[PDB]
């Protein structure tokens, strides 16, 4: 699991229907760091920093274990100063 | 033998000296027009509907008046929807090896001659 | 004239309903429409004892079949004059 | 008037069928009219013992078989003096 | 235009599809929408009888599969003036 | 006394009817009647927890059978500083 | 943005819970909660048609099986001028 | 903090008893009590995360034989600055 | 008033019962209680009319089923003055 | 205190064990022990309303057997202020 701040939503109005109703987000390890698109499991804010998990994890954590995810969002943490 | 507002409600009001889904489904009901002209939602009030006892616009009234005689002529339709069935032969097979992208499964592709590609 | 009638629905349509039917129907004047809580709504009339009578059943008529319905249809010739301040004027 | 007399009902007609009754019937004062919430109303009446006594069993009788009814008729002969404070005075 | 279609639903969302089911269907005003209590919502247009009659039919198409429905699709194609008291002008 | 008894009701009859009898079987200062919506309303009781544990046993019986009775009855004996801005301080 | 996405839910911590699912998914302005009456609540948001759709979706799924539920999930992209004035443009 | 939590009862007494199981179990503020439509009252309390669990998890096992109960308990962390509109900020 | 309410009961733990559930009952005032010998004792309570039938309605349904329980329920809606006499005045 | 627990016997010796069990049992002062005649003895005691509930219930169990025994174990939580002008302040 790596550790990223949210920064913004991130719509995609014409994906693919196995991504059902999930909200995305984009996320970086760092303000300027690349950027990643994760499923967002829990519910978050702009400027959260969260975990977030990678393979197939990722796809049970957003649904299913046939879920189009291979980053999900799935938990903020309480405390975090990056 | 009276008539007028007093034989209204009879058996709902109350107080006088004497007592002191909306839309027809969908798959049910088919419009004979569609769109504001339907009839699948049940429009209480005024509405343009017209009852039993009206008499004069469509029906009779608009069918009755130029003559006409209906045929029964041949007819089968040549189209590309109607040819969906079309008798077709046997489809091709591959038979070829190596690395070809050789896929069987998805839809058909042809090349030169008939053969799957 | 001073009798009451009062037509109380199940929705608002039904009630409109039955304040335009009981006005065309008598000689009535509407004095309010009343939101009761949990969807009753209380159309009220005033008027001479026989135009209230008229009004009423027309009102009723009317508004039965509309939309969740009729609940009470009831008149009262003349209120005491304690119900008058729990009885609207003009409706607002 | 000490006592107190209550009515409830189902709908607003059966309310003012009620608080018609109740003050024909008796001197008693009407206090107020509630809306409750959800579609109860309640009737409330001032006077002498029984007074109230005799203007709550009219109310019923009259409201019982108007719209959705009856609910609660109801007489307290003396409220305690709390119970005052969440007592209507007039009808508003 | 003065004839009145009227929409009555259950729950808000389905009140204001009616309600710009209607608005785009035909010439009509959208004069009111009430919450009329218990989970009522009555969407109010305005405009000519054939507009009206337009209006409600799109209204009441499109706001059934939506929420919890409709409870009723109505018209008075002319509207005594009494009734006009009771009727919303202009949305709020 | 800062316990708190709590007596809710559907309709206000049982209520008024909870209120006067709590006052009157115990030392409790009433302290609220609360309109909650949908036809509940709740009566709220401050005093020594006996008291109110009396108080609210005595509602209880005393609105199980007035109207359509009783919700709650409840006693909460220390009521954190929190919540007490959500309790009615006097009846309105 | 003008598209419309409205949330009606059957109690409010659902709709709280849908209104910051939108929010949270896309980019949209929440204007309003409303309080229908009977429980139904609804929440309102204005946006781009892409982030309105994907606000709604969003705000479905997480409602859905929270508390007494989802009522409605509906989007408008592009509403009728007159529809406007019944909807909110800041949330109160 | 920031966190959200919230509980939704039948009625205003399983209400005021999770408000009050929740503010004594975690260090939680009450922010409000919403009154709905339909008998559906919410409390809202806002805190730390852990606060915030703590608080609803207490608040809903205190609340769940009280009345007509709990209708919803729920959570959520970290409140979108868009939600906090529609949000309470003290309890009144 | 001038009525008298009088009870009668075997043993003092009902006539204490019968006195406390009459002047809870109604507008009545304890004069008296007096011990009669055999172990009979009687409360008075004097008031208008109406308020003495609710009194010892009361008082007798109270008083029944405690100890030894009643023996007397009485009404005098008019006393004479010569009775006045024989009649305790302010109770102790 | 403001509660009251009393308990008659027939005879003297069934009242005083019952004073001695309710005074042991928890804080409440004996006001009185009276002669009513007949052989019936009351016992009275003032406090807390818990404390008077555990007294009268230890009193009442204790005396049963003893001599002819219990009449009435009675309790009032809060007597109206005109019986307290019948109620013994100190035995005598």
């Amino acid at each position: 699991m790596k550790i990223m701040q949210v920064e913004k939503t991130l719509v995609s109005t014409n994906r693919i229907a196995d991504m059902g109703h999930k909200p995305l987000l984009v996320v970086w390890e760092k303000p300027g760091a690349p950027r990643q698109v994760a499923v967002d499991a829990i519910g978050c804010i702009p400027g959260d920093w969260v975990l977030c998990v990678g393979s197939s994890a990722a796809r049970e954590a957003a649904g299913s274990k046939s879920y189009p995810s291979d980053l999900t969002i799935i938990g903020i943490i309480d405390q975090w100063n990056g | 033998r009276i008539t007028g507002p007093g034989m209204l409600a009879t058996g709902l009001i109350t107080g006088t000296p004497e007592f002191r889904l909306v839309c027809a489904p969908r798959s049910d009901q088919m419009d004979r027009v569609s769109g504001e002209g339907k009839e699948r939602c049940h429009i209480t009030g005024d509405d343009w509907s017209v009852n039993k006892h009206i008499t004069g616009t469509a029906g009779q009234w608009a069918s009755g008046r130029n003559p006409s005689m209906r045929g029964n002529a041949r007819v089968v339709e040549t189209s590309a929807f109607a040819n969906r069935n079309v008798p077709k032969p046997e489809k091709p097979g591959s038979k070829i090896t190596g690395s070809s992208g050789n896929d069987t499964q998805g839809s058909l592709i042809t090349y030169s001659g008939g053969a799957r590609g | 004239g001073i009798a009451l009638g009062m037509i109380e629905t199940r929705g608002l349509v039904p009630a409109i309903e039955a304040a335009d039917a009981m006005t065309k129907a008598a000689e009535v004047r509407l004095v309010g429409r009343q939101f009761v809580g949990g969807g009753y709504v209380t159309v009220l009339v005033r008027g001479e004892t026989g135009a209230v009578n008229a009004a009423v059943r027309a009102g009723a008529d009317a508004c039965e079949r509309v939309g969740d319905g009729l609940v009470a249809a009831h008149i009262i010739a003349r209120v005491h004059s304690e119900v008058e301040n729990i009885l609207p004027k003009a409706p607002q």
